[PDB]
């Protein structure tokens, strides 16, 4: 019975930082492994970050250092935290569940609810 | 990185049809390709995971096909609940990518 | 003229009551046999042939991987899996390594990480087994009566051999019978092996040779390759990273071991029915019932010319060829002598009564001289040719 | 109070001067320590307690086979193979047979014969690792002023320790306050081990020695079993079938294996905790802080009955119940004596001044006299008790 | 027929006359009688058989404690008793606890407690008793004259055997008649045995390791239990409570103990059959009136060939197939030579004189040939047809 | 021939305590065990509370740490002391006697005359 | 933890019929079980234990069986004197229990 | 010998209608199962060979799925060159044996 | 594209005997199982027999002992031979060919024109 949840988003300005939250219930948390995914105002698709089991993450060049993804075992809880954000990151953004193994190389089963958020 | 398109970019259907949107890649990827589907303001949803599998409950009226860097979706008879967005997603190698959406109306 | 070309010539003799004779051949060799009163004769192993064996192991000896997939856990959990794993097509390694603060999980310690990646192949050495029923013999066969050059590769006799047909009869017109007896399965000693094959270049191998390299195989149609190893070697991995090196393609070190195997030929031009080389037999032949043509024809009379000139070729033997100039079927007789008073013939002949149908054909003779020095006498009486020699 | 039940039993006695005193507990016993003008302390330990373990492999001990396959072929073509091998939910083995022309085969000779089936697990022991960070020690203590049994469990106290805290500052009404500091992690051997879960019965033992154990395992989530022909047996072959049979279950045997270990427990009821058996600690204690709250009231001087006779214990002490009947709040005299004339006090009490809280309510008085036999005096005057009392 | 396709073989050579011949069988292997004149004749086992086996106990190897029960009394008065103890069907232990004033009773006397528990089986192990009397015997038997192998299937004759039995008579249709006497009175020993059996899969077992086991048993249809003591256990008690456990299936160790005897099987068809492996049995045979058909026919003269090649076996006979085009109702001449030029004989026919009936018909020969190498001939004249052979 | 009398019950203060007291007579009351029962007009019967004449005590969870029973092998009473009382606690109570072993685990074949407790 | 249920939750009767009453049990109850009457007003009285057993002074009208996890009582024939509340109850693990029980009535 | 049945014996459909025919297995046979089809006048044709695999040329309209002892075959929508007669096929035991056969029509 | 070829149907007497003949085309045969089946007025089906790669026989026991099946791969053929023919065996037969490998356990790929034999 999954169930997947959103928390956080908003306006900031240029050059600030931030953080979002996401929560989850019905399969053992540490099991599994978790993907962020943003839809730009032109709806176009960007994959932006995932975390295996365990705590390896992986990036694209887009993001490269200037945003971080972490989990939480304790809480059961996703986090991703960002910095020196441009015009460009404003998008709708999902949260995204993996798979039974906690490799990253898997398709995705399940989506979040997601927010936007915005730059001025 | 891996490039893919999908090559109709948008179709006109109606209820009861054959819609077979096809892909193209630049790679011969191992068929580690899904398709997923969007309906205005809801959150989207994951129909075909390998290239033709299909998750628990989702309705039968879908399947996939194709190989190497050559795919197609096919929906075997259209109906009302499933107009809206589609998007391939391959998911091979670090770069994951999605393409770009295309869009099937009831007309 | 084969039993002339071939270099490494021996010559038997046998007791002119039909005792049996026998001798052993080999690719490179040719006997002649001849026995005091009848015309003499050579055998000569032309191949060992072998037909559509039975393919059993295709192996792998050239490789190349075109995708990876790595997983990776905490020192929480022990070992975990990888979901490719169940598809055979995959290599897999596994191992314990380091993890901590550096890259993000809780605690000090070894965690487990594992990694595959798809298999295909590149070129396959083929091992086949012989059938031995399917196992032919051929044997060349020739009586010297000393026809043109031109005419051998139509008077020439193709004999086979093979367990069901142990002797054999050869029948030369005007000239009688005589009898082969081969041995052809002298054991099981041609079993115990492989016919192994890469492209159009090929050996016979041991088994046990066979059943122990390292390199990876499959059996039969279909299939997945199995002891998939020792192509894939693993680097010592870093950081849940790990870079999968292909090893490289072992063709030149496979084919310089095999080089004390004797060789074999696909020739698919003769019907894909194998060829091989270094072939080793033992035979019994029967004399008696050879005959003699035409003693008792004219003896030659008119002038004769030297066509080719009388010549050394190495076995020690000397030939001529020559012509005659008018006449009926004729005796041309021959003696090699120490003067040129002729009073003994002392060396010996391996034509022993050559005969010519008609004026425009031509002969071969050929002698064994003593040794040191001697005339070559040709025909009798006037008009005689006649030539000098040493050793 | 709590400590007079129990099986065992320490006296432990500190000189005044010795602020700190050092004892030692057991799951099973208790000790009360005593002080010269200080009210008694009972120190007892409860459990070992540890909390939500980490899951690290599963053993099978019993297993069951079905849909059994096999496959066949004739000796002198290739080597028995079958798709069937490829599902990871299958054992498999493969053997050389007899083969002859009595079933169809062109030659006589060895052929091979390749068999498979799908297994399933019944009943699986969990083995677990372990947080030493998360270990949890439970103790109760209580002073020993004179309580009836009927309230003693609203006046026991209970603490808890971890690596995170030291001593607490035990509190208690009227009489003050006590710390006790513990030794934690100092069991005689932990780490290096697991726990192991079978249904509803556990046991720990080193990681080492699951290591040995000749049973299939599994890793983690989502892979499958390995090493796992030992529980299966494959009769020798008949011409064309196997009859493939299980060891059936272990669990008697390995049950069996394990008795020198410690024994362990969940209970649900407690919320999911597991309870560690026969484990011991190290502790010390300052009893400074306390006080006497007797110490100003009156001596008694009525009239006073039984409750109960005295009566003996295994500890070689003596416990009474006495009720006073009209007096003030008051202390009760309490002497042991070698003539009822009584001119010295012999012997100590437990308990070092008796309150008689109020009227129409019930004291203890516990008290420890010499070897041989005397008198217990309670009350003074002429109204006095006596008990006569032997060794 | 069949006695060349099983593994293991040997001859036995007889004296001439009407002398009884002695052999020896093992249920796998099979034998070959000859004798000068007459043909020759194979036999072998099939199986010993029992039927009708007798229940003697059941033994009970896995249990479960559905239900307990419990309570205690005081330590002043002595024993106790409860309800449940008087029923036949359940486990039962007393014993003595501690008990006091912390548990609300008048004296620190050691109690008393009892305990009792809803036993009941749950897998058992059955043992039958065999009747020596009844054991059966089944004889395969058959006269090597020959005919193409898939006739063996319906030319083979099967029979039965018993103690009562004596010698057995038996026809074969042209060729005459023979006798049998198989000895009942050679066995393996079946008394001081049971039949044991657990889950189809069986076992020979020694009375005295049946009586020896501590696992509890049963007399025979329903009844109770005998002793139960030796499969459950109570842990040492806590003041007012015991807890119970059993030992598992104990199924491996039993299974474990069994490997060192006789294996025997149930039969899925005429389920009444029990069969049995591993016994020996003794015979004399009869062969005087059997006869060699045929001898008045011609010699054979048409051309004839072979349908399969000669082949090796590891009997160290060969086999060979053949039909003949038109020929009459006639017998084929065959035989072995050291040299195709000589008729003097020195190998030994195994099947003595061939027949064939008609132009549609074919024939099986075997031959022992002499260790060395040598000639097989088949026909005379023209017709004459031969292969090559080694030891 | 056996018979049972009851006291002491009556109307109490929420947050109160008291306790009841049955007596009884012409039978060996060392041997027997005994126990506790309470009834409403609403049908719904409970079960209060049962001792061993090894004095052992036994209790439901609802009510354990609040009720407390106890026997007298002289006076042949029974004491049920009852604690911290609420307007979840408020019913007709009976008392009972079982069997001979003096085990718990049995019916009971004799029944007190009863008495009420209510809350207010 | 134990639940036990009775179905006859109103059922009544006249003079001398045959009259039936059966119970269900969450578990199996392995015949430590028992019926009682409640009259109205009055103490309870016991009639029947375990396996249809009837106490001393319990008239012989009474009747029942069960096994398992089902149970039963019935009588004879009904008389005047029987007028109450029947009740079920179970005694083999600790939290012992009643059933909701009950009333029998002549028309 | 395991014996295996199908729910419709005979059944008449209408052109562009999904269609099911249930079987039912005596045991549990480990999805070892096929699924046969026929036309007349000609010889039987192979299409499903293990539960949701196909032959090469199938019609993409075809599938079936299940577990265990019950599975089910599918179509999407019926069309006529394909309507004929159906047969399904276990292969674990060692006596092979088809189901029933079931026959359909276009109303 | 592959074919099979059979041939050999045709009336017989009960208690009679015929061998039926089947050949191969398109594909290699030492490397596949083959098989027969029946088919009868009732419409219900039947499997026959069937043979490994290895020269091994499979059969039901309804018809076991009557029938022999057997493979020649020197003529890439198959004969069916039937004695003892009762009225039941009245049919159209079908061969079929098994998958890659050499066991008789598989579902079954193509089938033959069909050939008919009658009993009376
Ligand atoms: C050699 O061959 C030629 C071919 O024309 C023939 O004329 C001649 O007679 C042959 N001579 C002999 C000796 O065979
Ligand atoms: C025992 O507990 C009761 C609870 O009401 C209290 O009144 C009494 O004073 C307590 N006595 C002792 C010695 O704790
Ligand atoms: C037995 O062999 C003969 C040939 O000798 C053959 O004609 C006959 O059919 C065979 N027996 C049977 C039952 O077919």
């Amino acid at each position: 019975e999954v169930k997947l949840v959103e928390s956080g988003g908003g306006l900031v300005k240029p050059g600030g930082s931030l953080k979002l939250s996401c929560a989850a219930s019905g399969f053992t948390f540490t099991n599994y492994a978790m993907s962020w995914v943003r839809q730009t105002p032109e709806k176009r698709l960007e994959w932006v970050a995932s975390i295996s089991s365990g705590h390896t993450p992986y990036y694209p060049d887009s993001v490269k250092g200037r945003f971080t993804i972490s989990r939480d075992n304790a809480r059961n809880i996703l986090f991703l935290q960002m910095s020196s954000l441009r015009s460009e990151d404003t998008a709708m953004y999902y949260c995204a569940r993996g798979d039974y193994y906690g490799s990253v190389y898997s398709a995705m089963d399940y989506w979040g609810q997601g927010t936007s958020l915005t730059v001025s | 990185e891996i490039r893919m398109t999908q090559s109709p970019s948008s179709m006109y259907a109606s209820l009861g049809e054959r819609v077979t949107v096809t892909c193209k890649a630049s790679q011969d990827i191992n068929s580690y390709l899904s398709w997923l589907q969007q309906k205005p303001g809801k959150s989207p949803k994951t129909l075909i995971y390998r290239a033709n599998r299909l998750f628990d409950g989702v309705p039968s009226r879908f399947s996939g096909s194709g190989s190497g860097q050559d795919y197609s979706l096919t929906i075997s008879s259209l109906e009302y609940e499933d107009m809206g967005i589609f998007y391939c997603l391959q998911y091979d190698e670090f770069p994951f990518t999605f393409g770009s959406g295309t869009k099937l109306e009831l007309k | 003229a084969h039993c002339i070309g071939i270099t490494d010539r021996d010559f038997i003799e046998g007791v002119h009551g039909g005792t049996w004779v026998s001798a052993t051949l080999e690719q490179d060799k040719c006997v002649t046999v001849m026995a005091p009163d009848k015309p003499s004769l050579d055998i000569s192993l032309e191949t060992v042939a072998i037909d559509r064996p039975a393919e059993v192991r295709k192996v792998c000896y050239n490789a190349v991987l075109t995708h990876v997939k790595i997983n990776d856990k905490c020192p929480s959990t022990g070992e975990a899996h990888l979901a490719e794993e169940n598809e055979g097509d995959n290599a897999c390694k596994r191992t314990y390594s380091d993890r901590g603060w550096g890259n993000g999980c809780g605690l000090f310690g070894k965690g487990s990480i594992v990694a595959c990646a798809k298999f295909t192949c590149a070129k396959s050495m083929s091992l086949f087994e012989v059938d031995q029923t399917k196992i032919q013999y051929v044997i060349r066969a020739q009586l010297h009566v000393g026809a043109k050059q031109e005419n051998w590769t139509t008077d020439i006799k193709t004999l086979k051999f093979d367990a069901l047909s142990g002797s054999q009869e050869v029948e030369f017109i005007g000239y009688g019978k005589a009898t082969l007896e081969c041995q052809v399965q002298t054991a099981v000693d041609f079993g115990n092996s492989y016919i192994a094959e890469m492209e159009t270049e090929s050996w016979i191998v041991d088994r046990q040779w066979a059943q122990d390299l390292t390199l990876p195989w499959q059996s039969g149609s279909g299939g997945v390759w199995r002891e998939m190893h020792h192509l894939v070697e693993f680097e010592p991995p870093h950081a849940a990273t790990i870079r999968v090196l292909a090893l490289g393609n072992q063709e030149g070190s496979l084919k310089t071991a095999l080089t004390g195997a004797m060789r074999v030929t696909k020739d698919t031009n003769d019907n894909n029915l194998y060829k091989l080389h270094g072939g080793h037999v033992s035979c019994r032949v029967k004399l008696s019932a050879l005959t003699l043509k035409g003693t008792s024809y004219k003896i030659c009379t008119d002038k004769m010319f030297f066509v080719k000139n009388p010549t050394d070729t190495g076995h020690g033997t000397v030939v001529m060829q020559v012509k005659v100039s008018k006449g009926a079927p004729c005796r041309i007789p021959v003696i090699v002598a120490d003067d040129l008073t002729a009073a003994i013939n002392k060396g010996i002949l391996v034509t022993v009564n050559p005969i010519a149908s008609t004026n425009d054909d031509e002969v071969l003779i050929e002698v064994n001289p003593p040794f040191g020095d001697s005339y070559i006498i040709v025909g009798r009486g006037d008009s005689r040719l006649t030539y000098q020699w040493h050793k």
